[PDB]
C-alpha cells in the first residue's frame, strides 16, 4: 500500500 | 551526461542453430524517453518486446528489450540506442562470449 | 538477501503542450515488482504484477486506484510549482520522482524508513534517517523544505512508514509466501578465451539465479584476486545472470578457482576451467 503525500505539494 | 549503459547478451549460452532470446539491457539513463532497436546485419528487427518502465535507487531508468532469435556463425546482431544524452546512435554488437 | 522490504517508486513526466503528465507508480516487495499503476493505460488502475496479489479482493484494488489518482494530482501540482522555482518554460518536458518504503527488523517493526524526491533525475529533497528532518539538495528545495517544516510533512510520512508501510508489507509476505520462499540457484561454468602475449581470459558465469543477490570471486591458489565484473542483468524469464573474468598466464589456468555465493545454494560453489 503506497503513501498518500497529503494536501501540501512541493 | 547520464548516457544509457548497454549490455547485449543471450538468455541461454549460445549454440549455432539453436533457438534462444537476444536481450538488450539499457540502464542508467535519464530522461525516460528512449529509442532502442535490435539489429540483424544492420537492419531493424520488427516486433521486439520490452519491459515496462522502471527506475533504480539512483533515479536512473532501465528497460529490457528482447526478441527470439537463432544464433548463427555469420549473422551480426546488435543493439542500437538513440537518446537525448547521446551525440549520435550508440551501437553495441552482440558477442556470445560476453 | 537481507531484511524484507517494500518500496513504491513513483514518476510523473510532463508532456509538451496542453497534454497532462504521465504518472507511473510501481510497488516492490523484496525487490520484485508486485503492483503497477500507469496513467497511460486505457483504464488506469493498480494491477497485480505478482500473481499472489490476486488474493486481494476488489475493495483493495479500488482503494489503491483512488489513492493513485490522488498521487497523480499531487505530482501534477508539484511539477507546476517546480517550474516556478527554477523559472522554466510552462509547456516543457520535466520529471518528478519519488521513492518511499520500509525495511523490517527482527521485531516485525520498522528498521529503516525511506522518503525522497528527485527533479530531472537529481536529488531534490529527502527525509533523513531520523524521519524528523529534511535534506534539501539545492536552493530551490529550500522553498519546499520551509513549506514542509511548516505543514508537518515529516510527521505525516513517519506515521505511514512506521505503521501502514510495515503492516501491509507483513500482509504481502504472508500472501506471497509460496512464491517469495522460492530460490533459483545459479548454474555456473568457466569459459576460456585465449589472448595475445601468452595470456588467457577465464570467465566465470552464474546463470539463471533468483534472487539477484550474488557474489562472484576469483582466487589464485586459494588467495583472493582484486577482475572484470559485469552488472547483474535480467535473463528475461525472471532470473538473473552475472559473470566475473580474470586474465591469467597460459598454462596456469588450473591454479585459479571461481567461487559463487548465493542463498539458494546449501554451500558456495567452487569451480575451475575444465578443458575438453
Amino acid at each position: 500500500s503506497g503513501p498518500d503525500n497529503g494536501a501540501v505539494a512541493v | 551526461q547520464r548516457t544509457p549503459k548497454i549490455q547485449v547478451y543471450s538468455r541461454h549460452p549460445a549454440e549455432n542453430g539453436k533457438s534462444n532470446f537476444l536481450n538488450c539491457y539499457v540502464s542508467g539513463f535519464h530522461p525516460s524517453d528512449i529509442e532502442v532497436d535490435l539489429l540483424k546485419n544492420g537492419e531493424r528487427i520488427e516486433k521486439v518486446e520490452h519491459s515496462d518502465l522502471s527506475f533504480s535507487k539512483d533515479w536512473s531508468f532501465y528497460l529490457l528489450y528482447y526478441t527470439e532469435f537463432t544464433p548463427t556463425e555469420k549473422d551480426e546482431y546488435a543493439c542500437r540506442v538513440n537518446h537525448v544524452t547521446l551525440s549520435q546512435p550508440k551501437i553495441v554488437k552482440w558477442d556470445r562470449d560476453m | 538477501m537481507g531484511p524484507h522490504s517494500m518500496r513504491y517508486f513513483e514518476t510523473a513526466v510532463s508532456r509538451p503542450g496542453l497534454e497532462e503528465p504521465r504518472y507511473i507508480s510501481v510497488g516492490y516487495v523484496d525487490n520484485k515488482e508486485f503492483v503497477r499503476f500507469d496513467s497511460d493505460a486505457e483504464n488506469p488502475r493498480y494491477e497485480p504484477r505478482a500473481p499472489w496479489m490476486e488474493q486481494e479482493g476488489p475493495e483493495y484494488w479500488e482503494r489503491e486506484t483512488q489513492k493513485a489518482k490522488g498521487q497523480e494530482q499531487w505530482f501534477r501540482v508539484s511539477l507546476r510549482n517546480l517550474l516556478g522555482y527554477y523559472n522554466q518554460s510552462a509547456g516543457g518536458s520535466h520529471t518528478l520522482q519519488q521513492m518511499s518504503g520500509c525495511d523490517l527488523g527482527s521485531d516485525w517493526r520498522l528498521l529503516r524508513g525511506y522518503l525522497q524526491f528527485a527533479y530531472e533525475g537529481r536529488d531534490y529533497i529527502a527525509l533523513n534517517e531520523d524521519l524528523k528532518t529534511w535534506t534539501a539538495a539545492d536552493m530551490a528545495a529550500q522553498i519546499t523544505r520551509r513549506k514542509w517544516e511548516q505543514s508537518g510533512a515529516a510527521e505525516h510520512y513517519k506515521a505511514y512508514l512506521e505503521g501502514e508501510c510495515v503492516e501491509w508489507l507483513h500482509r504481502y509476505l504472508k500472501n506471497g509466501n509460496a512464491t517469495l520462499l522460492r530460490t533459483d540457484s545459479p548454474k555456473a561454468h568457466v569459459t576460456h578465451h585465449p589472448r595475445s602475449k601468452g595470456e588467457v581470459t577465464l570467465r566465470c558465469w552464474a546463470l539463471g539465479f533468483y534472487p539477484a543477490d550474488i557474489t562472484l570471486t576469483w582466487q589464485l591458489n586459494g588467495e583472493e584476486l582484486t577482475m572484470e565484473l559485469v552488472e547483474t542483468r535480467p535473463a528475461g524469464d525472471g532470473t538473473f545472470q552475472k559473470w566475473a573474468s580474470v586474465v591469467v598466464p597460459l598454462g596456469k589456468e588450473q591454479n585459479y578457482t571461481c567461487r559463487v555465493y548465493h542463498e539458494g545454494l546449501p554451500e558456495p560453489l567452487t569451480l575451475r576451467w575444465e578443458p575438453p
